[PDB]
RNA sequence: UGGGAGAGGGUGGUGGAAUUCCCGGAGUAGCGGUGAAAUGCGCAGAUACCGGGAGGAACGCCGAUGGCGAAGGCAGCCACCUGGUCCACCCGUGACGCUGAGGCGCGAAAGCGUGGGGAGCAAACCGGAUUAGAUACCCGGGUAGUCCACGCCCUAAACGAUGCGCGCUAGGUCUCUGGGUCUCCUGGGGGCCGAAGCUAACGCGUUAAGCGCGCCGCCUGGGGAGUACGGCCGCAAGGC
């Protein structure tokens, strides 16, 4: 195991997926609106992300994980809840940094996003 | 482009008198000089239609001047066009 | 707070002036608006053209992460 | 730029001919031609082993320099570009400052009067040959040796080229004309640029006789034959295939792969071809 | 003839004498394409704003030169051939433009 | 003559972001998607995370109510080639002008021919929903095509639904770009509000839709019909 690693929050309008990694970015454990038995729209709610992070942090802590640099991608409804969840779990959140992908005008969006 | 040196040669070689910068003769030679470097530019860049509009304007412009000099002096007219090789 | 005021005389065509230029970028690497830059219409176009060069030369960033 | 014909015969409607406008010399170097034994697709038993061959125009073979590492360091001048009836590419005649005269495949954009040279130090320049390990990544290359010193084997047909994509130890990664990605040894030679005469594919033979000039005798469909001849033979009236479409010899011919599976070059084929 | 600034970044992890062979090639290329060197500002190693060829830094050359306009494109290309030349940006020399 | 601003056009290069695919690592029970679902994908190891590679397209911030062009239209950055245009000096020619039936060139998208390219997107098409139906909207897929080169097609709410040139008739405000003596004065553009006046009204108003002159295009009730016949053009679609 390792003392400290990172924490990645992928959160869209449909779901929030949390994955804990190590220093080198390789994953240690993950969770999401599905791992806490939510199916469908319920997966995108802030409570869903809360449980998802808490389950993701708990699994990580049970691997010796102590500290986390928080990396957030997406604009989902459960984004800002998931961040609160990480600190409140017992993990020592060192930093929080947004890394959401944004095209410098790349590929044509699906009709739904124009 | 066209350097001021080459530009002064056409003014020199066509000025009706040392000092003349806007007579019909030096105007046509100045235009013929633009027209020909552009005619050669559009032989390479055939897709450059915007510059071709400018080519057409210079062409019409030179034609109107030559219509004026041929009304005043058909001897100044013939002499100028043979020194520039026009009329096809 | 305006950048142009907080800076003495400078050449906004020198693209190698990372020290002057890096002050015109946001915390995330974006070319600042005029409401932050204090440059005019003519100055801002020239600034942007030179910032853009330095980004290509690797002297300036295209984009940075947001830290909180 | 292929040349066309007015429809003054039924066949001239469609016939196109190469323009030949790059050719500077119209009879071959006498010291570099030899007789080309026509075969008619017959082997040494006398049996047809490749159907529908023969009857084409007489040809002299032109000896082509497919090594070039023969003469490392010796600049040659491009003396002429010539027609070669044995390949799709044109060929270029080099006058080496040695005095030696050789033919190579004429790459695209090569000009009479320029100089080419072979070797590790050769300028990255159309017509120069280098070992693949010294050609910078991304360079379009042709006449490529497939194993070091065994001779240029790849990309020799008119218009083709291979693109260098990366390196890996002694080997380079090529994208072949087929679109396959393959490891080829770094010490293998290749020539900068693509093969010329790229318009070759746009020629429209235009009439049956033109195929006969090339040695191509008519091809007869299996569905035109009788059962003794062919899987598709026979039947009253016309007939669909009535079985998976087959060759004369009975193997399937729509998709049945035929590369040998346990072939050692498999360790070097990264990606099969495309399209 | 027109004045241009030729910016060049090199492989930062070379030795000093390999670096010299690269500059010698640059110098000959400059010389062969009709360039007239006037200045030379060689700041060398500089950490970059982003990785270039998986390298956080690169060796920065710079030449204020004068050359015939019809050749700068070929020159800038011939410079790009060597793989250690990771960036080349020729730029028309301009009179400064100043604020304050 | 000397200056200037600009996504004006053409060619050759080249930079980063992102999506997709591929290889390696780490990792496991779902992911995706919706109004809610399902199809779909996923223990044959997906999603989410990291390293690597290939390839196409489009250029975030700057960026604007902005700029340029005759219009269509033009937006990373570098160089070459090329057009238009404005301003200062008042130096040259001496009415050389304006418009313009025909003609000729340019002409968004889509479409067409021949090669090439193909990541994303997506007519057609297939599937999942919804519904009485659902040949739709919503979802998961997906072929042309979107991209490049050359050659065609020549259409449009091709709009300011406002032809071009010139002269004349209050100003206020904002902005782009020049020049000066740098409050400001003065040019050339781009908007707003308004004098007089115009208008059926809405509205227009020194960017006229005001007052005038020149020349061109065009209208003459609706439907039939931009159809038919004829002619010309086009590979076709179809255009005039
Ligand atoms: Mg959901
Ligand atoms: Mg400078
Ligand atoms: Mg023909
Ligand atoms: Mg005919
Ligand atoms: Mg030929
Ligand atoms: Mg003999
Ligand atoms: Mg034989
Ligand atoms: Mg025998
Ligand atoms: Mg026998
Ligand atoms: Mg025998
Ligand atoms: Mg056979
Ligand atoms: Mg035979
Ligand atoms: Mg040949
Ligand atoms: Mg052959
Ligand atoms: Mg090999
Ligand atoms: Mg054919
Ligand atoms: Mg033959
Ligand atoms: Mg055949
Ligand atoms: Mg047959
Ligand atoms: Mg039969
Ligand atoms: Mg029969
Ligand atoms: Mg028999
Ligand atoms: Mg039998
Ligand atoms: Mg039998
Ligand atoms: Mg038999
Ligand atoms: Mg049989
Ligand atoms: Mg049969
Ligand atoms: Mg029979
Ligand atoms: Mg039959
Ligand atoms: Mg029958
Ligand atoms: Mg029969
Ligand atoms: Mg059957
Ligand atoms: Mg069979
Ligand atoms: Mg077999
Ligand atoms: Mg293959
Ligand atoms: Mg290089
Ligand atoms: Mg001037
Ligand atoms: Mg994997
Ligand atoms: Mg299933
Ligand atoms: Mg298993
Ligand atoms: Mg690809
Ligand atoms: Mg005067
Ligand atoms: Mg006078
Ligand atoms: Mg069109
Ligand atoms: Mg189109
Ligand atoms: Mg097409
Ligand atoms: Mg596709
Ligand atoms: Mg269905
Ligand atoms: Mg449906
Ligand atoms: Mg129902
Ligand atoms: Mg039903
Ligand atoms: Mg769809
Ligand atoms: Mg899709
Ligand atoms: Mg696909
Ligand atoms: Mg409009
Ligand atoms: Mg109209
Ligand atoms: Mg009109
Ligand atoms: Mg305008
Ligand atoms: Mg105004
Ligand atoms: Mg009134
Ligand atoms: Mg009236
Ligand atoms: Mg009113
Ligand atoms: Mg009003
Ligand atoms: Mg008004
Ligand atoms: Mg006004
Ligand atoms: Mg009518
Ligand atoms: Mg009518
Ligand atoms: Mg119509
Ligand atoms: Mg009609
Ligand atoms: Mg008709
Ligand atoms: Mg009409």
């Amino acid at each position: 195991q390792v003392a400290s690693g990172r924490a990645y929050i992928h959160a869209s309008y449909n779901n929030t997926i949390v994955t804990i990694t190590d220093p080198d970015g390789n994953p240690i454990t993950w969770s999401s609106g599905g791992v806490i038995g939510y199916k469908g729209s319920r997966k995108g709610t802030p409570y869903a992300a809360q449980l998802a992070a808490l389950d993701a942090a708990k699994k990580a802590m049970a691997y010796g994980m102590q500290s986390v640099d928080v990396i957030v991608r997406g604009t989902g409804a459960g984004r800002e809840q998931a961040i609160r969840a990480l600190q409140a779990s017992g993990l020592q959140v060192k930093s929080i940094v947004d890394d959401t992908p944004v095209p410098h005008n790349g590929c044509r969006p699906k009709k739904k996003f124009r | 482009p066209i350097t001021k040196e080459e530009k002064q040669k056409v003014i020199q070689e066509f000025a009706r008198f040392p000092g003349d910068t806007g007579s019909t003769e030096v105007q046509v030679a100045l235009l013929t000089l633009r027209i020909n470097r552009l005619s050669e530019h559009l032989k390479v860049h055939k897709k450059d239609h915007h510059s071709h509009r400018g080519l057409l304007m210079m062409v019409g412009q030179r034609r109107r001047l030559l219509r004026y000099l041929q009304r005043e002096d058909p001897e100044r007219y013939r002499a100028l066009i043979e020194k520039l090789g026009i009329r096809g | 707070a305006k950048v142009k005021a907080t800076l003495g005389e400078f050449d906004l065509r020198d693209y190698r002036n990372v020290e002057v230029l890096k002050r015109f970028l946001s915390e995330t690497g974006k070319i600042l608006p005029r409401r932050r830059t204090g440059l005019s219409a003519k100055e801002q176009r020239i600034l942007a053209k030179t910032i853009k060069r330095a980004r290509i030369l690797g002297l300036l960033p295209f984009t940075e992460k947001l830290v909180r | 730029a292929v040349k066309k014909f007015k429809p003054y015969t039924p066949s001239r409607r469609f016939m196109t001919v190469a323009d030949f406008s790059e050719i500077t010399k119209t009879e071959p170097e006498k010291s570099l031609v030899k007789p080309l034994k026509k075969t008619g697709g017959r082997n040494n038993q006398g049996r047809i082993t490749v159907r529908f061959r023969g009857g084409g125009h007489k040809r002299l073979y032109r000896i082509i320099d497919f090594k070039r590492w023969d003469k490392v360091g010796i600049p040659a001048k491009v003396a002429a570009i010539e027609y070669d009836p044995n390949r799709s590419a044109r060929i270029a005649l080099l006058h080496y400052v040695d005095g030696e005269k050789r033919y190579i495949i004429a790459p695209d954009g090569l000009q009479v009067g320029q100089q080419v040279v072979a070797g590790p130090d050769a300028p990255i320049q159309v017509g120069n040959a280098l070992p693949l390990r010294f050609i910078p990544v991304g360079t379009v290359v042709h006449a490529v040796e497939l194993e070091p010193k065994k001779g240029a084997k790849l990309a020799r047909a008119a218009g083709t080229s291979a693109q260098i994509q990366g390196r890996e130890g002694d080997y380079v990664i090529l994208r072949l004309p087929s679109g396959e990605l393959r490891k080829v040894h770094g010490e293998c030679y290749a020539t900068v640029g693509a093969v010329g005469n790229a318009d070759h594919k746009n020629i429209v033979l235009g009439k049956a006789g033109r195929s006969r000039w090339l040695g191509r005798r008519p091809h007869v469909r299996g569905a035109a034959m009788n059962p003794v001849d062919h899987p598709h033979g026979g039947g009253e009236g016309r007939a669909p295939r009535g079985r998976p479409p087959a060759s004369p010899w009975g193997w399937q011919t729509k998709g049945l792969k035929t590369r040998k599976r346990r072939k050692p070059s498999s360790r070097f084929i990264i990606a099969r071809r495309k399209k | 003839m027109r004045r241009y600034e030729v910016n060049i970044v090199l492989n930062p992890n070379l030795d000093q004498s390999q670096l010299a062979l690269e500059k010698e090639i640059i110098q000959r290329a400059l010389e062969n394409y009709g360039a007239r060197v006037e200045k030379v500002e060689e700041l060398g190693l500089r950490r970059l704003a982003y990785p270039i060829a998986k390298d956080p830094q690169g060796y920065f050359l710079w030449y204020q030169v004068e050359m015939p306009e019809d050749r700068v494109n070929d020159l800038a290309r011939e410079l790009r051939i060597r793989d250690n030349v990771r960036r080349v940006m020729v730029v028309k020399s301009q009179e400064p433009f100043l604020a304050n």
